[PDB]
């Protein structure tokens, strides 16, 4: 289906950004990067205190705390791509959290983690994105 | 207790919201 294509391209924003974040060596994933790398400075530093406080030990806490976090940020109804950046930053948080206190590391099931997001992000935003000009030409032609 | 999701949930609603303003076209 057209959903599976949608999924892919959106999974490998996701892969891409926690590439970025880990510096581990597309222009729509270019500019989502420069954009969500300066939501996420400034998330983590409105939050040190909320933060510092939060374990995230695996991908499984990861995922349950991002999918109550996503829950209460969309529940007033409004969907805009400034808060699907937002998702971004926000994964970008859970993958530093995770592997600063995971204990035995392991950086190939962040694939997981970009999954989940990816997830979130189709199934919750997906219809609004096509509504709403899409990657290439809705977030592309704004944050450029 | 401390209620996480809340407080990042807010935090990033009011960023996404902000950013959201500042690019257009």
């Amino acid at each position: 289906s057209m959903t599976d294509c949608e999924f892919g391209y959106i999974y490998r924003l996701a892969q891409d950004y926690l590439q970025c974040v880990l510096q581990i060596p597309s222009k729509t994933s270019r500019v989502l990067q420069n954009v969500a790398f300066s939501v996420q400075k400034e998330v983590e530093k409105n939050l040190k205190s909320c933060l510092d406080n939060v374990n995230v030990v695996s991908v499984d806490t990861a995922r349950t705390l991002f999918n109550q976090v996503m829950e209460k940020e969309f529940e007033d109804g409004i969907i805009n791509w400034g808060r699907i950046v937002t998702i971004f930053a926000f994964e970008g948080i859970l993958i530093k959290k995770l592997l600063r206190q995971q204990i035995a590391p392991d950086v190939d099931t962040y694939k997981e983690i970009s999954y989940f997001v990816a997830e979130f992000i189709m199934n919750n935003t997906g219809e609004w994105i096509r509504q709403n000009g899409g990657w290439e030409n809705g977030f592309v032609k704004k944050f450029e | 207790d401390m209620r996480p999701e809340i407080w990042i949930a807010q935090e990033l609603r009011r960023i996404g919201d902000e950013f959201n303003a500042y690019y257009a076209r």
